[PDB]
C-alpha cells in the first residue's frame, strides 16, 4: 500500500506504484500548467490495479473460460497422474518426467 | 461482507435497544469491532502494516471509551438508581 | 479622523467606564482615578502594537497584489504566442 | 491434519466423554429440597439477581486501561534491535506518561478499600475562687 | 507546552486531595496557556500553505497557528470563572495603588465570595479542560486519517468528562450520559468515514488523498466515487458535534442540563476546532472543473445542514422559555451561517467564514459571561415566584428562565445594556459586529449564485429576531420580580472590615453593608471589553479584517 | 573530497525572509548560536509565570490553607522555567530556520562548517543510529520548533539531512585551501 511498510518487515508491494504516482505529479503538475497532471492518469490507474486487482481479475476470467473450453473440447490421450506430477524433476524417475512433459 | 453485517447489528443494537445503557455501550463496541475488522482485512490484501497499526489504536481508544462510559454510567446510576431505559 | 492611537486610548477609558457601570460603582471616585490613565495607557499600548501589525499587513497585501498582477500579466503573454 | 486441530478435538471429546458417562451411569433422582439453593440449611431471601455493591470496581476501570498500556509495550520487546536508542526514547516517553496517571491513582487512594469497625481537645483551666 | 503543562499540573494534582487548591490550579492553567500563546506567536514568521511535521502526521499553517492562539485566548477567558471568586467587597478606603499593593483587608469572606462553591472545589477541572484544548489544537494540525480519529476522541472524551465532572448533580450526570452516548455514535460515523478512505485508497495521508482527488479531476475501472461519499459519512459525524441540524437534538438538552460555567467552554471550543479542520478539507477536495464527481460532492451535506440549521434554529427557538435552551438554538442558527460560508468555497466566503467564526465565539462568550454574572448579582436580591422556587440545581444554573431576567434593567442597567448589545449583535443589526459578519457571508453567497440560500437566511433571521427581542422585552419592558434582600440592607447588621499595612499593623477598621458587595473585576472588565468591541467595531475593523484577507490569499495562492 | 552530490534527500521549501542555515539543527548548535538576548528574554519569560501568580495572590487572594500557595509556586515556578526555556530555544532556532534576522548565525555557520570540511570530519557529525533511523529522526524534527506551543521536540541525532545544499561549504573551503597553499609558497 502507500506507506512503504509491509507485513514481513519488508516494503509494501504497492509502494513502487505509489512513489511513481507521487513522482509523476510533482514533476508534471505546476502552477504554470494545470494540465500536466493528466500525464498522471495511467500512473493512477496502475496504483489502483496493484491495490484492488479488478483488471487482472477480468483478464484471468476471460482467459480461464477460453482455456477450459479449449482443453475440454481438445482430444484427450492420457492423463498424467498426481504421482507422476509429484515425480517431476527427481533423481531416479526419468520415465515419469518424460511422460509428464510428453517429450 | 461480515463487516457490514456486524456494523448493522451494532447500529441497530444501539438505536433499536429498549433494555439498558450497558447494552447501548456494548453496541458501540460491536460497531468499532466491525470497522477494525474491515481495516484488518484490507491491510492484509494491500501488504500494509499501517492498517494493523491503525487497528491496534482503535482497540486502545475503544477501551478508553468503554472505561469513560462505565465511569459515567456509575455516576448516573448512583443518582438515578436505574440504568434501564424507559419506554411508556 | 480615526487615529489608531487616539481611538485605543479612548477605548481603554470606556472599558473602565463600562466596568464601573456594570459593577454599579461610582465613576470618578477620587482615590481610584489612577485607573483611567492605566486603562487608557494600556489601550494606547495596544494601539502602538496594532499600528505595527498594520504596517506588516499593508506590505503583505502589497506584495500579493503585485504577485497577482505578475501571475496574470505573464499568463496572457504566453497566450499571444 | 495439524497437531493443533486434533489437540482441540481431543480435549473437547474428553470434556464430552467424562460428561457423557456421568449423564448416563449415575442415578438421577431430582426432588424439591435436593434442588434448592444452599444456604447452610436454612432457606433465605433469593437476592442474587438484584444489584450488588462492588467495592473494587474502580480497580476494574483502571485494569482496563493498564492492559492496553502493557499490550502497546509488547511490539517494542520483540523489535528492540531495530528500535535501538531512537525507538527506546519514544517507548520511555510513552511509559512515563502512563506512569504519571498511575501516580495519580496511588496519590488519590483510588486503589483503596476503606474498612474497619482522634484524641481529646478540650482543656479545662482552674482559676479557683472568684 | 500544552503537554508539559498537562503533565506538570497532573503531578501536582496527584499528590493532593485539598479542595482549596482548585482556585490556584486554575490560576496556573491561565499562566500555562499564556506560554502557549508566546510560542505560537513566535512560530508565525513564514508564508506557506502547509509544512508537514513529525513524520507527516501533523502539519502547521498560518491558519493553523492563528487558530491555536485564538483557542488559547478563549480558554484563558473561560478559565477566569474558576480562577477568581464571583463577588467582592470594595471601599474607597482601599482603592489606591499603595492600598492594593501594600495593604491588606481582613473580613469574613467565606459567604460573600462563595469560597466553598462547587466551581471552586473541583481539583481536576482545569486539567480536563487542558486535555480538551490539547485535543482541539492537535485536530487543527492533523494531516493523517489516524491522527484525525485520535484527536477528535481526545477532544470529545474530555467534553464528556467535563459534562459529568459535577458528579453530585443528577442533571449533569444525565447531560453527560446523553452526550457520551450520542457522541459515541458520532465517532462511529467518523471512524467509518476514515476507514473507507484508507481501504479504497491504500493511504492514511490526507496529502495523498488530495493528490488522488486532483488527478481524478479531468473534465474507467476505478472511478473515485469513494472520496465524496466516504467524506459524507465522515462529515455527518462532525455535524453532530457542531450541533448542525438535523443532528442537533442533543445540544439543547445537554447545554441546559450541565452547569453554566461548564456550558460556556463546552458550547464554544468544539466549534472553532472542528470548523477550521473542515475548511482545509473543503478547499483541497473541490473539483474546479465540473465533473461526475462534482455532482456527488460531500459538501452538499453542508448546504443541506446549513439550510436545515437556519429553519430549525430560529423556529424552535420561538417557544423556548429556558435561557440555556434558547442560547443553544441561537447557536444552531449561527452554525447555519457558518456552514453556508463553508460550503460556498471562494476567497470572499473564506474571509467571511473566518471572520464569522471568531466574532461569534467572542459574542457567544459574552452572552455566557453576562448570564453567569447576572446570576451572581442576585445574591443581595430576593424573589417570591413559585416557578423560581420550583427550579432544579439552582446552584449550578442560577439563571434558568428568560422570565428570571424580567426587569433586570432596573436592577443593573449597564449589564442589561451589555446583554442587549450582544443580543442585538446576534440579530445582525448595524453597526454592531454581528451585522458585519452576517453581511460578509451574504455578500459572498450572492456573488457565487447561492441566491436561494441567501433568501432563506434573511427570512430566517427575522424569525430568529423574534425570540431575541422577547429576551430584551423581558429585560427592559417590565418590572423586577427580584427585591433587595431586606436584612442585607437593614442598617442594623454590618460586618467589620479592617485594613492593615505592609507589616501586620492595623490602619483603619470599617463597618460594611450589602451595598459594599460588587461583581469581581475580572468578569466586569471582560464583559466591558467584548461589549465595546461589538459596539465600536466600525472604528477598529482594519487589522482584524486584513488578518483574514491574508490567510485566504495564502490558502488560495500558488 | 567533493561528494559530487549535495542534496541527497527531498526537503520542504518555505517562503521565509532570511537565509536557511539548517531546518533540523542539533540541540548543541541552538544553544551555542543563541545570542545574549536569548538568555535575557527566556529568563524574563521564566520569571513571568510565578510573578504572575504572585501578583494575582497580592491583588486577589485565593484564601488557600497554610501551605497551599508554596505548593502552587513550585508548579508555577516549573511551568515558567519550562515555558521560558522553550522560548529561548525557539528564538535561536528561528535564526537557523531563516525565520528571524540571522546575519551573525550565517557567518558563524559558514566558518564552523568550512572548518569541518578542511578537517575532513562530517559536517553534521557521526551517528550511532542506522542511516534509515537518521531519516526518521530528521523527518520527525525538521521545522519542529514551530509546534513548541503544543508538543516540544529537540534534535539529539547527528544526521546529514538538514535541508541545505552543502556545496557552498565545500566550494568555500577549497578556496581557503587554495589561498593557504599559495601563502605557504611565498615563505
Ligand atoms: C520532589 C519529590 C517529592 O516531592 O516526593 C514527595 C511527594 C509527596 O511529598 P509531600 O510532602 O506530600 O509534598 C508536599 C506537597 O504535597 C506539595 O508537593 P509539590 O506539589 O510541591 O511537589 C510534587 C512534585 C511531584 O512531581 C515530581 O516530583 C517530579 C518528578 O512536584 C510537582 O508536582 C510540581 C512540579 C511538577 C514538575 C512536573 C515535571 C513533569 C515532567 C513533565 C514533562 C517534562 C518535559 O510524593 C511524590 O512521590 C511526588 C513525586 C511524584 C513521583 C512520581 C514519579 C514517577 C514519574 C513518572
Ligand atoms: C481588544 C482590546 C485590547 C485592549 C484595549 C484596552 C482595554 C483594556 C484596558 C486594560 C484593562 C485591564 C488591565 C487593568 C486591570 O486589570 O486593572 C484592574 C484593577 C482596577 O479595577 P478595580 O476594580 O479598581 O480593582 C480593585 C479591586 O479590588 C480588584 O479586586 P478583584 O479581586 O476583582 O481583582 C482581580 C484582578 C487580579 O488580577 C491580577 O492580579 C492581575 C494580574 C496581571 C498579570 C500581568 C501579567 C503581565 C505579563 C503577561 C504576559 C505578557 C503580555 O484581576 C483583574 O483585575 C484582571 C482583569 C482582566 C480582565 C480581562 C482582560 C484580558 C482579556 C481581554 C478580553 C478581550 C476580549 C475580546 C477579544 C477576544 C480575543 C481576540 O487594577 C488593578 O488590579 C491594579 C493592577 C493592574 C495590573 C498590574 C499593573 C502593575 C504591575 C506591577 C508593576
Ligand atoms: C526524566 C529524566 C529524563 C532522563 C533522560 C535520559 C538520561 C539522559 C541520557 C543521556 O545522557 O543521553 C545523552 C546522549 C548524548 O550523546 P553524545 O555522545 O554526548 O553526543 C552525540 C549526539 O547527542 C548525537 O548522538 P547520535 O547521533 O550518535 O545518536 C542519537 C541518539 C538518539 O537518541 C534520541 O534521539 C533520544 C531523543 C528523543 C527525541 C527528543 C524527545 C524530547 C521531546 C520530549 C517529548 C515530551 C512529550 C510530552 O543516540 C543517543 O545518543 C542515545 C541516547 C541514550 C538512549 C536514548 C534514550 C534517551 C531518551 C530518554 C527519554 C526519557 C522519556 C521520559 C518520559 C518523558 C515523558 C513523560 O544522548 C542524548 O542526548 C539523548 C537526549 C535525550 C533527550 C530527549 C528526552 C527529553
Ligand atoms: C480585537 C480586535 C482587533 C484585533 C486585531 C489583531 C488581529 C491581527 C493580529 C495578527 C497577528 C497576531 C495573531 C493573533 C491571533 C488572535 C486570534 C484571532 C484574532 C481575533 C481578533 C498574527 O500575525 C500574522 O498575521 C497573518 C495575517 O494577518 C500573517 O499571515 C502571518 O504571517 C502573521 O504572523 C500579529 O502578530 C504579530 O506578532 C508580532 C510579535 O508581537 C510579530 O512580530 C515579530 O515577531 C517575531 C518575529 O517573527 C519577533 O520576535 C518580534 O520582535 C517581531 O515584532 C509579527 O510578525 C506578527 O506575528
Ligand atoms: C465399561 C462398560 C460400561 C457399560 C456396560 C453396560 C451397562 C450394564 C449395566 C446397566 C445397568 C447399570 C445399573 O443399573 O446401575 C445403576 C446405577 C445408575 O443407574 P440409574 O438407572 O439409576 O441411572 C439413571 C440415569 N439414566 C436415566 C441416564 C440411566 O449405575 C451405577 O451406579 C454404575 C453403573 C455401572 C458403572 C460401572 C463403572 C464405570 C466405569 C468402568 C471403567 C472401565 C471398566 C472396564 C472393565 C469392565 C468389566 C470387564
Ligand atoms: C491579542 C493577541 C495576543 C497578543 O497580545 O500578542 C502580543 C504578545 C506578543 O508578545 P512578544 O512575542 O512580542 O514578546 C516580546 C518579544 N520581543 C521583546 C522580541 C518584542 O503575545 C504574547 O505572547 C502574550 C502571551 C500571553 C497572552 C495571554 C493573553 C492576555
Ligand atoms: C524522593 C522521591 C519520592 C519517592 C516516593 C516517596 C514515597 O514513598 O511517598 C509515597 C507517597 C506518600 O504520600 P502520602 O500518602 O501523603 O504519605 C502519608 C503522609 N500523608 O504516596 C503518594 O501518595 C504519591 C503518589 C504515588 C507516588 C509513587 C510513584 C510510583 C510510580 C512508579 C514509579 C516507577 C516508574
Amino acid at each position: 500500500m502507500a506507506s512503504g511498510y509491509g507485513l514481513n518487515g519488508g516494503p509494501s508491494r504497492c509502494f513502487p506504484f505509489w512513489q511513481e504516482l507521487l513522482a509523476c505529479y510533482v514533476t508534471n503538475s505546476s502552477e504554470d500548467n494545470p494540465d500536466g497532471k493528466n500525464k498522471c492518469i495511467p500512473v493512477m490507474e496502475d496504483y489502483y490495479e496493484c491495490l484492488h486487482h479488478r483488471k487482472e481479475a477480468a483478464r484471468v476470467r476471460a482467459l480461464q473460460a477460453a482455456y477450459r473450453e479449449a482443453e475440454a473440447k481438445k482430444l484427450q490421450e492420457n492423463p498424467p497422474t498426481a504421482g507422476q506430477i509429484r515425480n517431476l524433476g527427481l533423481l531416479n524417475k526419468e520415465e515419469d518426467t518424460k511422460k509428464v512433459h510428453c517429450a | 461482507n461480515i463487516t457490514l453485517i456486524l456494523f448493522l447489528i451494532g447500529i441497530l443494537g444501539f438505536v433499536l435497544n429498549r433494555k439498558n445503557i450497558i447494552l447501548m455501550l456494548i453496541s458501540i463496541e460491536i460497531m468499532l469491532l466491525s470497522i477494525t475488522f474491515l481495516i484488518l482485512l484490507s491491510s492484509l490484501n494491500m501488504d500494509d502494516i499501517i492498517g494493523q497499526t491503525y487497528a491496534i489504536y482503535i482497540i486502545v481508544v475503544a477501551g478508553a471509551e468503554s472505561a469513560i462510559g462505565l465511569g459515567i454510567l456509575v455516576a448516573f446510576y448512583r443518582l438515578r438508581g436505574s440504568i434501564a431505559i424507559e419506554y411508556k | 479622523m480615526v487615529n489608531r492611537i487616539l481611538f485605543w486610548t479612548g477605548f481603554g477609558l470606556a472599558v473602565r467606564f463600562w466596568q464601573l457601570g456594570i459593577e454599579m460603582r461610582p465613576f470618578f471616585n477620587r482615590k481610584s482615578l489612577w485607573a483611567y490613565p492605566l486603562f487608557g495607557g494600556v489601550g494606547a499600548s495596544f494601539g502602538y502594537w496594532l499600528q505595527s501589525i498594520d504596517e506588516k499587513q499593508t506590505k503583505m497585501l502589497e506584495e500579493r497584489k503585485q504577485a497577482i498582477l505578475e501571475k496574470r500579466a505573464r499568463r496572457a503573454q504566453r497566450q499571444a504566442e | 491434519m495439524s497437531a493443533m486441530s486434533i489437540y482441540i478435538i481431543f480435549v473437547s471429546i474428553i470434556a464430552i466423554l467424562f460428561l457423557a458417562i456421568d449423564l448416563i451411569f449415575a442415578p438421577h433422582n431430582p426432588y424439591k429440597e435436593k434442588l434448592s439453593a444452599f444456604e447452610c440449611g436454612f432457606h433465605s431471601f433469593s437476592q442474587s439477581r438484584s444489584p450488588f455493591n462492588i467495592s473494587f470496581f474502580i480497580y476494574g476501570l483502571v485494569f482496563l486501561l493498564l492492559d492496553l498500556e502493557i499490550l502497546l509495550l509488547y511490539p517494542f520487546a520483540v523489535s528492540e534491535y531495530v528500535n535501538s536508542a531512537y525507538g527506546l526514547a519514544a517507548a520511555l516517553i510513552f511509559i512515563g506518561i502512563i506512569t504519571i496517571g498511575f501516580v495519580y491513582e496511588l496519590g488519590h487512594d483510588a486503589l483503596k478499600v476503606h474498612s474497619r469497625q482522634l484524641k481529646s481537645s478540650v482543656v479545662i483551666s482552674y482559676l479557683g475562687n472568684i | 507546552m500544552i503537554m508539559i503543562s498537562i503533565l506538570s499540573l497532573l503531578l501536582s494534582t496527584s499528590v493532593t486531595l485539598r479542595r482549596d487548591m482548585s482556585i490556584l490550579f486554575n490560576r496556573i492553567s491561565i499562566i500555562a496557556l499564556a506560554y502557549c500563546i508566546l510560542h505560537d506567536t513566535m512560530s508565525l514568521s513564514f508564508i506557506s500553505k502547509g509544512i508537514g511535521l513529525h513524520g507527516g502526521l501533523l502539519h502547521i499553517t498560518n491558519l493553523t497557528q492563528i487558530f491555536h492562539i485564538f483557542i488559547f485566548i478563549i480558554s484563558i477567558l473561560i478559565l477566569q470563572l474558576t480562577s477568581f471568586y464571583p463577588r467582592k467587597v470594595w471601599i474607597p478606603e482601599y482603592s489606591s495603588l499603595k492600598d492594593i499593593f501594600f495593604n491588606k483587608i481582613l473580613y469574613y469572606r467565606t459567604k460573600i465570595i462563595n469560597k466553598m462553591g462547587e466551581h471552586m472545589k473541583i481539583i481536576e477541572y482545569p486539567l480536563i479542560l487542558l486535555f480538551v484544548i490539547s485535543g482541539a489544537v492537535f485536530l487543527i494540525s492533523t494531516n493523517d486519517l489516524v491522527s484525525i480519529f485520535l484527536s477528535i476522541e481526545l477532544q470529545s472524551y474530555g467534553l464528556y468528562l467535563l459534562s459529568t465532572i459535577y458528579r453530585n448533580s443528577e442533571l449533569s450526570t444525565t447531560g453527560g450520559l446523553i452526550y457520551f452516548l450520542l457522541g459515541g455514535l458520532s465517532s462511529c460515523f467518523i471512524l467509518l468515514g476514515t476507514s473507507l478512505l484508507y481501504v479504497n485508497s491504500g493511504t492514511t495521508s490526507l496529502d495523498g488523498l488530495y493528490i488522488l482527488n486532483s488527478i481524478s479531476d479531468v473534465n474507467s475501472w476505478y472511478k473515485p466515487y469513494y472520496l465524496n461519499f466516504s467524506l459524507l459519512i465522515f462529515s455527518i459525524g462532525f455535524l453532530f458535534k457542531v450541533s448542525a441540524a438535523p443532528f442537533h437534538f442533543w445540544s439543547p438538552d445537554v447545554y441546559d442540563a450541565i452547569p453554566t460555567i461548564v456550558t460556556t467552554f463546552v458550547a464554544i471550543i468544539a466549534k472553532i476546532s472542528i470548523f477550521i479542520f473542515l475548511l482545509e478539507l473543503v478547499y483541497y477536495t473541490n473539483s474546479n472543473a465540473n465533473s461526475y464527481l462534482s455532482e456527488f460532492s460531500w459538501t452538499y451535506a453542508l448546504l443541506i445542514s446549513s439550510l436545515l440549521s437556519l429553519i430549525i434554529g430560529t423556529v424552535v427557538g420561538l417557544t423556548q422559555f429556558r435561557i440555556k435552551r434558547l442560547l443553544a438554538y441561537s447557536t444552531i442558527s449561527h452554525v447555519g451561517f457558518i456552514l453556508l460560508a463553508l460550503s460556498v468555497s471562494s476567497i470572499e466566503s473564506t474571509q467571511a467564514f473566518i471572520f464569522y467564526l471568531i466574532q461569534y465565539s467572542i459574542s457567544n462568550l459574552n452572552a455566557f459571561f453576562i448570564l453567569i454574572t447576572i446570576g451572581f448579582s442576585l445574591y443581595g436580591y430576593v424573589t417570591n415566584n413559585k416557578e423560581y422556587k420550583s427550579l432544579l440545581d439552582k446552584n449550578n444554573s442560577p439563571i434558568q428562565l428568560i422570565s428570571q431576567l424580567k426587569g433586570y434593567f432596573y436592577i443593573n442597567p449597564l449589564l442589561s445594556l451589555s446583554l442587549a448589545i450582544t443580543i442585538f449583535s446576534f440579530v445582525g443589526v448595524p453597526p454592531l459586529v454581528g451585522f458585519f459578519a452576517k453581511q460578509m457571508v451574504l455578500s459572498a453567497a450572492l456573488d457565487n449564485g447561492y441566491i436561494f440560500l441567501s433568501l432563506i437566511a434573511i427570512i430566517t433571521s427575522v424569525i430568529g429576531a423574534v425570540y431575541y427581542l422577547n429576551v430584551i422585552k423581558e429585560i427592559f419592558f417590565y418590572s423586577p420580580e427580584h427585591e433587595v434582600n431586606p436584612v442585607l440592607n437593614e442598617s442594623d447588621s454590618n460586618f467589620s472590615l479592617r485594613i492593615l499595612n505592609e507589616k501586620n499593623v492595623l490602619i483603619r477598621s470599617v463597618l460594611l453593608k450589602g451595598r459594599n458587595i460588587f461583581i469581581s473585576s475580572p468578569f466586569s472588565i471582560t464583559i466591558s471589553i467584548i461589549t465595546n468591541v461589538i459596539l465600536l467595531f466600525i472604528f477598529m475593523n482594519k487589522e482584524w479584517l486584513s488578518m483574514g484577507t491574508i490567510l485566504v490569499q495564502i490558502l488560495f495562492s500558488a | 573530497n567533493t561528494p559530487t552530490q549535495t542534496y541527497q534527500f527531498p526537503s520542504k521549501t518555505v517562503k521565509t525572509d532570511y537565509p536557511l542555515i539548517d531546518n533540523d539543527p542539533h540541540f548543541t548548535r541552538v544553544i551555542r548560536y543563541a545570542r545574549p538576548s536569548d538568555y535575557a528574554h527566556g529568563l524574563a519569560a521564566a520569571a513571568a509565570g510565578p510573578a504572575a501568580l504572585w501578583l494575582m495572590e497580592r491583588i486577589s487572594p485565593s484564601q488557600v490553607g497554610r501551605g497551599g500557595f508554596a505548593k502552587a509556586m513550585r508548579l508555577a515556578g516549573f511551568i515558567g522555567l519550562a515555558g521560558g526555556f522553550l522560548y529561548f530555544y525557539q528564538r535561536s532556532i528561528l535564526r537557523f530556520y531563516g525565520m528571524s534576522e540571522n546575519a551573525r548565525e550565517v557567518e558563524m555557520d559558514m566558518r564552523e562548517m568550512t572548518d569541518r570540511v578542511k578537517a575532513g570530519l562530517p559536517l553534521y557529525g557521526e551517528s550511532r543510529l542506522s542511516p534509515a533511523m537518521q531519516g526518521v529522526a530528521a523527518r520527525q524534527s525538521r521545522y519542529s520548533a514551530l509546534f513548541f506551543g503544543v508538543m516540544p521536540w529537540f534534535n539529539f541525532v547527528n544526521h546529514n539531512q538538514h535541508g541545505v545544499d552543502t556545496a557552498k561549504y565545500y566550494q568555500q573551503a577549497e578556496r581557503e585551501l587554495e589561498a593557504e597553499r599559495l601563502a605557504r609558497e611565498q615563505a
